């Protein structure tokens, strides 16, 4: 009946003076817009359909056209910014927020989905959705004693939409919207659905990707243990954002970092640091680097958890981007650690993999490494072990790489490189 | 970051 219509038939039905004909054509439009396989979103836009779909959002009397049009508009809003912008420009936001109160769960879910596509576009539409008042009615949909009584696809959708209200950064969402949403987010984080968890962690990750005050808002909700637990999850879609969130938290203050340590995060890193997914390994190493940038007692926890050998292993063999985070983790460790922690690091075998990485055609990793070497030499000075270390660096072929790095055409490379050769070799 | 910003609905 409504499969494979032309856009001009859809226009003809929508322009009829007949609510059923409009309904049928809207459903035809929706079935068209559901075939991706490149849905004809621009064709529908160019036909001038959007304002009509938006008006059908308000046909309370005709729940099915509300739904078809919601779905059509959802799918348009899923497109490019310009496509989402067409939907918004039609007045869809307030109309979708009204549909959130719909007694039809499939329609309010559709309105949720649409608003998630709109908010998903970026800061401006996110904040516009927020200004139109989406958050109360969104949150009210979750104001049930037990999230388990909600339909799964429904909950997943809310979670997803709410995560897009948490997302994007220039600017970050309004502080008061973040505060309004956080309690429901904390609750979704304890929900036993892997997708709701993935998206809750993503929302939390977006909220912690910011200045310390933003990190703090989240850390204060007491989420860090739950994040740490999610970090141990077997589902990579949960581990990925739990780790992003944890990682973001440790770029915060040493006190925020300590919350992650106290939550037991470091016990998961043997796994994460050897994780077969290179993204997790990279991000775990990055996370590591912002913990080794912390206090000596925090470096100590890294040591105590057995993590230095795992840093050495990542430094020895990892995807290059992970090796570069490991290099960072080591510089930070060496710049901030006690002499005994730094000696420890050397006893674990840091030197040969650090030296092997001086062979990398990447100028920032060389500077990070040379800088770690200097830090290590500085610790060796405090002990009169500069000779024992110089030999070590020389035996693994590290002197040859530092010597060859004076012929390097970079301001800090040849400067720190010549400084080391002249000072120790 | 991350998972998709926008989602096309293909099924009911």
């Amino acid at each position: 009946g409504t499969v494979n219509w032309s856009v001009e038939d859809i226009v003809k039905g929508i322009n009829s003076n007949n609510l059923e004909s409009q309904l049928q054509a809207t459903q035809a439009a929706r079935k068209l817009l559901s075939r991706e396989k490149q849905p004809p979103i621009d064709n529908i836009i160019r036909a001038g359909l959007i304002p009509k779909f938006v008006s059908f959002l308000g046909k309370t009397d005709c729940s099915p056209i509300q739904f078809e049009s919601a779905w059509a508009l959802t799918n348009i809003a899923s497109g490019t910014s310009e496509q989402t912008k067409a939907v918004v420009d039609g007045g869809a936001i307030p109309a979708f927020i009204s549909l959130l109160a719909s007694p039809h769960a499939h329609i309010s879910e559709q309105a949720v989905w649409a608003l998630g596509n709109i908010a998903g576009d970026g800061s401006a539409f996110r904040d516009l959705v927020i200004k139109h008042g989406a958050i109360d009615p969104l949150l009210a949909l979750l104001a049930v004693p037990d999230l388990s009584t909600l339909a799964c696809g429904y909950l997943r959708n809310l979670t997803w939409t709410l995560s897009n209200l948490c997302r994007n950064k220039n600017p970050a969402p309004p502080l008061d919207a973040v505060e309004q949403i956080l309690p429901t987010l904390v609750r979704l984080l304890h929900h036993n659905d892997p997708e709701v968890l993935a998206d809750s962690c993503w929302a939390i990750s977006y909220l912690t990707d910011g200045p310390n005050e933003r990190i703090e808002m989240v850390v204060k909700k007491g989420v860090v243990p739950q994040l740490v637990k999610l970090l141990g999850a077997t589902e990579l879609p949960i581990v990925t954002p739990a780790l992003r969130a944890i990682g973001n938290i440790v770029t915060g203050t040493d006190e925020q970092t300590q919350k992650v340590i106290d939550a037991g995060a470091l016990a998961v890193f043997p796994s994460l640091l050897t994780n077969p997914k290179t993204n997790i390994q990279k991000e775990a190493t990055w996370t590591m680097s912002n913990i080794t940038a912390g206090r000596q007692d925090q470096i100590q926890q890294v040591v105590n958890h057995g993590l230095v050998p795992f840093l050495v292993g990542v430094l020895s063999k990892a995807d290059f981007k992970t090796q570069k985070e490991a290099a960072w983790a080591i510089t930070n460790y060496t710049s901030g650690g006690t002499v005994e922690q730094i000696v420890y690091l050397v006893h674990c075998g840091i030197i040969e993999p650090l030296m092997n990485l001086l062979s990398a055609k990447d100028t920032k990793i060389i500077q990070v490494i040379l800088d770690a070497i200097s830090n290590i030499f500085q610790a060796a000075e405090k002990l009169g072990e500069t000779e024992k270390l110089s030999i070590m660096i020389e035996e693994c072929g590290g002197l040859d790489k530092i010597e060859a790095l004076q012929r390097h055409e970079n301001e800090s490379v040849y400067k720190a490189s010549l400084n080391l050769i002249e000072k120790y070799f | 970051d991350g998972p998709t910003a926008k989602k096309l609905k293909t099924e009911q």
